[PDB]
């Protein structure tokens, strides 16, 4: 196969070219959808927090993968480990709202509270990344899903469901020191 | 074959050395009315035009990686400079063309893209920046990259006195190498025209 | 052999907005009838649709005075539904237990002069974007506005658009921040004959298509 | 049937779950939907 | 838009009065049975409570959107954390009959007990505000819900059902002081 | 009487990944629309098929240089998604989060050469199992290579196949042990006229049947 | 429906599970799937 590279169309050769055959391919573990429903955890916990799905860390699967796209959209499943009651607002509320009872207030159940938001902010789609300024780095204050509080939040675990990625963006694995490949431990029977 | 002519409002520009035009992110626009303007918007023919700019000297001295963007809207003079401060919400796709004239007889590779949402890039992550609606431009076969974009944001209309989606930029992916016949420097320019220039929501004067 | 379930972990605790109703304890309860009992109202926002409400200019009154100055500026205030002018109108009474809004907010000027006094103004919606609002007709009439007489009908409807880059905007003023992120309104006076002390009473309304998204209530108990 | 998001029937019938109404009309959006609009006199658009 | 205003019929002008366009509204947060139709918590908790949905805060949701309607109607349901049994007596049962286990009597489970309870009263509709006396300020003293009794209530929380409501009365909002709008805090994303 | 259930033992806990769906708390929500937005994409490896994405030799340049010499080995890596050369790529990027993979890897060379110069380049794929990879193409022509000229069209495209006993394979090299479980892939250059500097640009990405197969996130937080 | 493996519907309806959407396009499954392909020129197999 032979072209203009400076086109930039796309160009995808199969082994027909040499004598091959083309096997058929199953694509389900990278679906979108798909891989971004998972639970992930969060590590910014307080009394009072913001849900915001840029405090993932930027390593993990569903965190790093969906710093890899510009605008996403999804409703959201939370898993919040806490004692006493359990206050949640949407996007907007003023932070005094917190503290009353009108609000979904979930009363602690043995193991943990696990509950599903939908999507609450006033854009049509989220950015990870945002070119200017909001006020008359960090991204706008209305860039979340809403907020919580409980008396001490010990874990925090979020889902994206029915997401939605647009306009993709570079994305990067660990850079390989000295060696000719990386090089690391696999599962392996014992004995 | 390679004879391309971009007409934008009372302006062309004619290029005998283009290799195609890239359709960045959609073909064209979704829908311009909305329920957030309450179709108090209108449309501006005036300003889809092109106008010029000067983005960097490539020189021989310039390694992989230098990176020179262009945010824009720019600071712009024309009727696209009045509509900017004289209606509060606009919204528009670019339509961009760069060109940086050598000669046949230089060598290296210019990759060209258009960045929504600019964010500093590491020395790592310019290895993958063909993610983007992009083009090369490199002396052996042409000097013009022609690179098209919708407009495509959070929001429906924008306020371009705080938020900038789209930037130009241009990478030097291969440097360049002169001989005793081709040139010793070479001066990219770029051409931008704004489409579909809708406007809402006008402002009181200052006069 | 039995129905084998699991009892889940994380589900079940009372959550104090769900959607799903308790076990009865007291059967065979028959009402008193109520059949066409008068004034019903199932939606807050027709009330707030078809009852105007005053709003609270200076020293709380409803009521711009006409003014003999060369300043033709008789009042000017934020579009938000928690500005300082809209504190007692019903519509705010509202909206204050709601965390975002959409749609156009109507106005209603009524004058209250005298046969042998006119006047003629005019009202302008400046949206966000200009660092100080204006001061002069001459130089606000370039925003959308609208005039009108004085005459047999005393009453005037401006409905303030809804022009936002989101589709739906917050109804409280964010922080310290100040510039309003929607744009003001400025009631201007134009010419006046006759009317030095006979006023115009103001008051404001949900529009055609005005929406309240998300319930919260952030009032202190 | 307001705040209610179970799709399969209550379980205990309607004589229990609730006080059964007897008999022998929203007037607000009588009201706010009959309200005048448009203009009034004449117009030179 | 021009028109008498003394005549107080409505006049609702759009934006087609100057080139605009009215678009979709949907309502569904601001229907009545939708919004009232969520717990809330009653500060007045004793031995022995009378259930009378008029000792919500005045300023709560379902609270103060109460206080806006002159007449209303409504089941309801109670979420009760007490020790030992709770025993319900309807509207006009004597007081002593909150001492026996014929009633209804619900033994205490683990959490808290949550109970639902008709509309009992003899009144076709009951009233916020009574002007005038009812002994040959205060309401008369059969507009209420019935009364429960416990050895200690701690927490009693009410939810009203089917709510149907009449003749609005003025509802406010809070007051700025001095400032050009009021301004508080909003949940922002931390950091 | 009433349904008699077993609680079952083990069964219930959560499991950060299950398949079911929690209690919802908050209803009647609408979204704004976004109908017809640009740039959707909905399954990784489209973008990875669509985009190529450039390599990293040495000291961090994605370009191999005509070299002057009677050695004539470009360079060589290893067909491993973990690479020392493929740690900057966007497939990389996406493939150390799965476990294995099949199906074949393309490779775009393009050009970047004066026009008064022209060379002739190969690339060969060499199988597991020879001790010392080939360091002349004399010797590697044995393998499936391919051969490609200078000219107008400047780009080449080679698809590195998946030849393999286990119908899939790790995306990790697993231990201290060396040489790859895949073999080895040398670009070679035949020869070469007046082009003293002029550079190859090499970039890869997927193929025509790419597949990954289990979901991990093996990055130390 | 990704990730989701229930036989039976959901218990709660559509408008309480999640949000719902409103209107008034997959492109780089389009970009890929239109790719070039085969080879150039002329050939002799």
């Amino acid at each position: 196969t032979t072209s203009a590279g400076e086109s930039a169309d796309p160009v995808t050769t199969t082994v027909e070219n040499y004598g091959g055959e083309t096997q058929v391919q199953r694509r389900h573990h990278t679906d979108v959808g798909f891989i971004m429903d998972r639970f992930v955890k969060i590590n910014n916990t307080n009394p009072t927090h913001v849900i915001d799905l840029m405090q993932t860390h930027q390593h993990g699967l569903v965190g790093a993968l969906l710093r890899a796209a510009t605008y996403y959209f999804s409703d959201l499943e939370i898993v919040v480990r806490h004692e006493g009651n359990l206050t949640w607002v949407p996007n907007g509320a003023p932070e005094a709202a917190l503290s009353n009872a009108g609000n979904p207030t979930a009363y602690n159940k043995a193991p943990f509270t696990r509950l599903a938001l939908p999507y609450t902010a006033p854009h049509r789609v989220l950015a990870t990344v945002y070119n200017g300024t909001s006020k008359y780095t960090q991204l706008p204050a209305s860039f979340n899903f809403g907020a919580i509080r409980a008396t001490d939040i010990s874990e925090l675990l979020v889902r994206m469901k029915r997401a939605e990625l647009y306009c993709p963006r570079p994305l990067l694995a660990v850079e390989v020191t000295a060696q000719d490949r990386h090089k690391q431990k696999i599962i392996a029977p014992a004995k | 074959d390679r004879t391309l002519t971009t007409r934008n409002g009372h302006t062309t520009s004619t290029t005998q050395s283009s290799v195609g035009v890239t359709y960045g992110y959609s073909t064209g626009e979704d829908h311009v009315s909305g329920p957030n303007t309450s179709g108090l918007e209108t449309r501006v023919t005036q300003a889809e035009r092109f106008f010029k700019k000067h983005l960097f000297n490539w020189t021989t001295d310039k390694p992989f990686g230098h990176l020179e963007k262009l945010k824009l809207p720019t600071d712009h003079k024309g009727v696209y400079g009045h509509l900017v401060d004289s209606f509060a919400y606009m919204r528009n796709g670019w339509d961009v063309e760069v060109s940086a004239v050598g000669n046949q007889f230089n060598g290296g590779c210019l990759l060209v893209a258009m960045v929504p949402e600019w964010k500093k890039f590491t020395p790592r992550e310019k290895y993958q920046l063909t993610l983007f609606p992009h083009q090369f431009i490199s002396p052996r076969t042409n000097m013009t990259a022609h690179i098209t974009v919708p407009y495509l944001g959070v929001n429906r209309y924008d306020q371009y006195k705080k938020h900038k989606p789209w930037t130009l930029v241009v990478m030097v992916v291969s440097p360049l190498t002169t001989s005793s016949i081709g040139a010793t420097e070479i001066k990219v320019y770029a051409n931008i025209a704004p489409t579909h220039v809708h406007v809402a929501g006008e402002l009181p004067s200052k006069e | 052999g039995i129905v084998p379930v699991a009892c889940s972990d994380g589900y079940g605790g009372l959550v104090t907005t769900d959607p799903k109703t308790a076990d009865p304890v007291y059967g065979k309860v028959y009402n008193p009838p109520r059949t066409n009992y008068p004034g019903r109202f199932t939606n807050l926002l027709d009330v707030a649709e078809a009852c105007p409400t005053f709003l609270c200019f200076d020293d709380g009154k409803p009521y711009v005075v006409t003014r003999e100055d060369e300043q033709r500026l008789l009042a000017k205030f934020d579009v938000s539904l928690a500005a300082k002018h809209m504190s007692n109108t019903y519509l705010s009474g509202i909206a204050q237990y709601y965390a975002q809004y959409s749609g156009t907010i109507n106005l209603h000027f009524m004058f209250t002069g005298s046969t042998d006094s006119k006047a003629r103004y005019m009202v302008a919606y400046v949206p966000p974007g200009v660092e100080t609002p204006p001061d002069t007709p001459e130089r606000a009439a370039h925003c959308i506005h609208a005039e009108w007489d004085t005459g047999l009908n005393s009453k005037f409807t401006f409905s303030i658009p809804y022009v936002s880059a989101a589709d739906y905007a917050y109804t409280a003023s964010d922080v310290a921040e100040t510039t309003n992120v929607q744009g003001w309104v400025c009631i201007y006076q134009i010419t006046h004959g006759k009317a030095q002390n006979d006023t115009l009473v103001v008051s404001v309304s949900a529009g055609k298509d005005f929406e309240l998204r998300l319930p919260i209530d952030p009032r202190t108990q | 049937s307001g705040n209610t998001g179970s799709i399969i029937n209550n379980y205990y019938m309607q004589q229990y779950q609730n006080s059964m109404d007897t008999q022998l009309n929203d007037w607000f959006s009588k009201l706010a939907s009959s309200a005048f609009s448009g203009l009034f006199g004449a117009l030179l658009a």
